[PDB]
């Protein structure tokens, strides 16, 4: 007799079959008064239009935020955010910072430990002393 | 021919005169390779540092670009599908599939010139309420 | 007021409507991003992708909601996943087959798929919310999608007096996963186990309606490709869905049915007998052929584990990792169809 | 329209006259400059507040 | 092109018939043992690639199954397998500070390092049919 | 299945698709897995039957006076408002077909 377990579900592998960019929204805040936003205002007029036209899967929201530095706040599918203050940055520095939020995921930064990350079982199995030619001391 | 000279050991604790011999050969760091013609003025330069370098007779001289390409490993990958992107200086480059090869880059001052879907392109799509998939396809 | 003019212009009757108007979908940046995030064909307008986000709990009209779109998509998802399991694992027991389907096209995975797309929900539905948000009211469970199951005349006794329900009948009476059929407002409260089921249900109907939208606009092949890209692409270990009862008897009944020699358990290796953590490696043979093997810290457990692994090997037989599906013949220009392997049925033992 | 003596001294052609009379003051706010742009207001995935 | 050996043309179908397969790809000479569906986090920022780009990997030293193992002398012939990856994005580490200091000297020099890493997803790893070659 | 149906299925499959799990304690195979797939197929063909049905009825009037999107592709799906597959795939109807074709004598 075989009883079925109904607590296990399938897991998604973003990239296999279909790809989905993790960055889903980009909040672009500026200031018409703060001098630290002179570069941000230029990024919104010179480079943001073409950058947004090339990333139609991201939602761009340009809203003023007077009395505050300019920030680039990205929202990710995992539910986290990443805000980068771009005060006193030139337009091309803003673009390089915006491409960082696009290419990035919401996951927290982690030190480099292992290149490969796998969930499927070993093709050759795991070693066992009871499945070889034995060992004589 | 030429002398292919490579610095194998260092001269840290060696006399100052030995450092000048290596400076005149052009050897500034370990395993650095230089090429010099086969002449007495260079042979005697090597007899002073023969305990530090490795010499070899070669027909021709290798260029700085050709000497560094013999240690370059194979990339191991080939970009066959590039998604739409925006190059700051050129413009917006449309998606290209090198597997079937067409990198067309469109620049302009209006959205229609960039080669992307605009709010107007979405409104005409919504008004085409008559188009219908063929019954066979369905 | 004068200092805070409205950001998105809306008529005064906006809040009165249950869902935003269709034309409003043409001014939402969330929709346009969602449409491109899924690489949907331009044949699917934004007004249609907006209709896939309105649950019947937010708009009771047969139109403007997910009811019909989700039903068509559910039939496509369930069909493509069913034929795919019977061609990859033609020996799966019926119970394991129901769980495998529910593990791919059930409310749990579809909830994860909808979240994998970056679809946020609206707090309370209304004509003022962004058309790019999933609209539903978790306080109203009186909405149910049409299915192909029937209500059992003994359902009242099934739940109260623990009456018996067989597996052979779940294919005709119960739903596609074996589940029986038919199993002012104040927001000063907390969640409930019912609101979670209503929310999980809303996300599922959305993913289904997207498939139904692709089918209505693009066609049949486009729908199969979408299902095959976001659903069948997921990973599931079916071996972990097995729960055996007396596996030593089921294996003896299997060998008897196929006319194999009676199964005999043999000790292939052992170490640590008379210790706290021994290792007995037992292998079950039918004559001279090794069927299964299991290693445990007890002689009985090692014998049961060996029989379970022998039964899994029988049920998890796969002709191939990417086998042909009978749906491939509908696509014109396909090679002739080769008959697939049809199993007799799971073993029934004492 | 009152034209400053600095504007008149710069005006040296009939085209400079029409320009100083027709071109309105440049909008100081960035949002006003954006709504006059030709790309950002047309992209479907962009919204400016 | 150099024809495949008869010993490989005879056993490759037996290699591709087994359930699971792994491969050891080489990116810039460094090996990575991966399988279909695995995620690779390279210790460097690959230039000229954005999330969504598809790469074709063509330097495999080992392509094997449980029992059989195909070995190439420098590498395996590209005609025997098809491995493809997709760029998932770019990750970063937390800023780490290295303090360079000697005893009995107050000057503590700081070194701030925050490196970026490109992430790939192996979305295809299949062995081709060589009955034609 | 009309003339030529006897040869359509294999010899062992003709008896399997016809045997129920209540026969001989399932010692000989039964048709529980084939029925699971057969329902998914009839459920899909019955749905396609309504979508492509060239029949149009009076639309629904919105209490709020709204007007639907009114797309043609969505008109085929709106046909499910009036005709549901379960209305056609009734147990009594399908069960009656088998009795007429003599399914009760060979099952
Ligand atoms: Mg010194």
């Amino acid at each position: 007799t075989v009883k079925a377990l109904t607590q296990i579900s399938s897991a998604g592998r973003n990239g296999v079959g279909a790809f989905v960019l993790q960055c889903k929204k980009l909040d672009i805040h500026y200031s018409d008064w703060a001098g630290s936003s002179r570069g941000m205002n230029g990024f919104i007029k010179s480079l943001l239009p073409k950058f947004a036209a090339a990333n139609p899967q991201i939602e761009f929201v340009v809203s003023p935020r007077p009395a505050k530095h300019p920030i680039l706040m990205g929202h990710y599918i995992n539910g986290r955010t990443k805000a980068i203050c771009v005060r006193n940055m030139e337009p091309l520095e803003i673009l390089k910072k915006a491409e960082l939020l696009r290419d990035a995921s919401g996951e927290k930064p982690q030190k480099f430990k292992k290149p490969v990350t796998s969930t499927n079982p070993s093709v050759r199995g795991v070693w066992s002393p009871y499945h070889g030619q034995g060992m004589a001391v | 021919s030429f002398f292919r000279i490579t610095l194998h050991r260092s001269a840290i604790g060696l006399p100052k005169r030995t450092h000048g011999v290596l400076a005149a050969l052009g050897l500034r760091r370990r395993n650095q390779t230089v090429f010099h013609p086969v002449e007495p003025q260079f042979a005697g330069m090597l007899m002073k540092v023969k305990e530090l370098v490795r010499v070899e007779e070669v027909p021709h001289r290798l260029t700085k670009r050709e000497l560094k390409d013999e240690r370059k490993p194979d990339a191991g990958f080939v970009v066959e599908k590039q998604v739409r992107r925006f190059i700051p200086g050129v413009g917006v480059q449309d998606e290209v599939d090198f597997s079937k090869v067409g990198a067309v880059v469109r620049d302009g001052k209006r959205a229609g010139d960039l080669g992307v879907r605009t709010r107007s392109d979405w409104e005409v799509i919504g008004k085409m309420k008559s188009v219908l998939p063929k019954v066979k396809a369905l | 007021n004068d200092r805070f003019p409205p950001l998105e212009p809306l008529p005064p009757a906006a809040e009165s409507l249950p869902s935003p108007l269709p034309e409003r979908a043409l001014t939402s940046a969330k929709l346009a991003a969602l449409h491109a995030r899924l690489n949907l064909s331009p044949k699917i307008p934004l007004q249609t992708l907006a209709r896939t986000l309105v649950d019947a709990s937010a708009d009771e009209n047969p139109q403007f909601n997910n009811a019909n779109l989700a039903f068509v998509g559910q039939t496509l998802i369930n069909y493509h996943i069913a034929e795919w399991l019977l061609c990859k694992y033609p020996r799966l027991p019926q119970g394991i087959l129901f769980s495998a389907m529910k593990a791919y096209a059930g409310p749990k995975p579809l909830l994860q798929i909808a979240r994998s797309w970056g679809v946020d929900t609206a707090a309370v539905p209304g004509g003022e919310v962004d058309p790019g948000l999933l609209q539903f009211d978790a306080l109203k469970p009186g909405v149910a999608i049409t299915n192909f199951g029937y209500k059992r005349t003994e359902l009242a006794y099934l739940e109260k007096f623990k009456w018996r329900r067989g597996m052979a009948s779940r294919v005709v009476l119960d739903d596609d996963f074996g589940d029986v059929v038919r199993s002012d407002v104040s927001y000063d409260r907390y969640g409930n186990p019912d609101t979670r089921a209503a929310a999980e249900r809303a996300h599922a109907y959305f993913v289904r309606a997207v498939v139904g939208a692709i089918y209505a606009h693009c066609g049949r092949e486009a729908a199969k490709a979408f299902v095959k890209a976001h659903i069948m692409s997921r990973t599931l270990d079916i071996a972990k869905l097995f729960e055996f009862k007396y596996p030593t008897r089921e294996l003896a009944a299997l060998c008897a049915r196929e006319d194999f020699e009676p199964p005999v358990a043999r000790l292939l290796s052992e170490t640590g007998r008379q210790s706290r953590t021994p290792v007995f490696v037992v292998g079950i043979y039918s004559g001279s052929d090794k069927l299964g093997e299991g290693a445990a810290s007890s002689l009985d457990h090692a014998r049961f584990k060996a029989a379970m692994n022998a039964l899994k090997a029988w049920y998890l037989y796969s002709p191939g990792e990417n086998p042909r599906v009978p749906s491939d013949m509908l696509e014109e220009g396909a090679k002739p169809w080769t008959p697939a392997y049809i199993d007799m049925g799971e073993v029934i033992s004492r | 329209h009152i034209l400053s003596d600095g504007k008149l001294t710069s005006i040296q052609t009939v085209a400079n006259f029409m320009d100083a009379l027709v071109t309105p003051p440049k909008p100081k706010k960035l949002a006003e400059q954006i709504e006059q742009s030709s790309i950002l207001p047309e992209l479907p995935n962009v919204k400016v507040y | 092109q150099p024809p495949i050996s008869q010993q490989v043309k005879e056993l490759l179908p037996v290699l591709a018939a087994q359930p699971g397969h792994y491969t050891t790809i080489h990116i810039h000479g460094k090996p990575y043992l991966v399988t279909e569906g695995d995620t690779v986090k390279l210790p460097f920022k690959m230039p000229g690639v954005a999330p969504g780009d598809v790469l074709r990997l063509n330097r495999a030293s080992v392509i094997g199954s449980r029992d059989l193992t195909l070995q190439g002398a420098p590498y395996v012939d590209e005609r025997l397998f098809e491995c493809r990856a997709i760029v998932m994005g770019t990750e970063s580490e937390p800023m780490r500070v290295m303090i360079k200091k000697k005893r009995r000297c107050r000057k503590k020099k700081h070194v701030f390092s925050k490196h970026k890493y490109t992430v790939l997803r192996i979305n295809q790893l299949k062995i081709n049919d060589v009955s034609s070659l | 299945l009309g003339q030529g149906g006897s040869r359509m299925l294999s010899e062992e499959t003709k008896w399997l698709a016809v045997t129920h799990k209540s026969f001989d304690y399932g010692r000989r195979g039964y048709n529980t897995r084939l029925a699971f797939l057969g329902r998914q197929i009839i459920a899909l063909e019955t749905t396609r039957s309504i979508l492509t049905s060239p029949v149009l009825n009076e639309p629904i009037v919105d209490k709020y006076g709204r007007t639907p999107y009114n797309h043609a592709a969505l008109a085929n799906i709106d046909k499910l408002i009036y005709t549901q597959p379960l209305d056609i795939m009734d147990k009594t109807k399908i069960a009656r077909m088998g009795i007429d074709f003599g399914l009760l004598t060979v099952m």
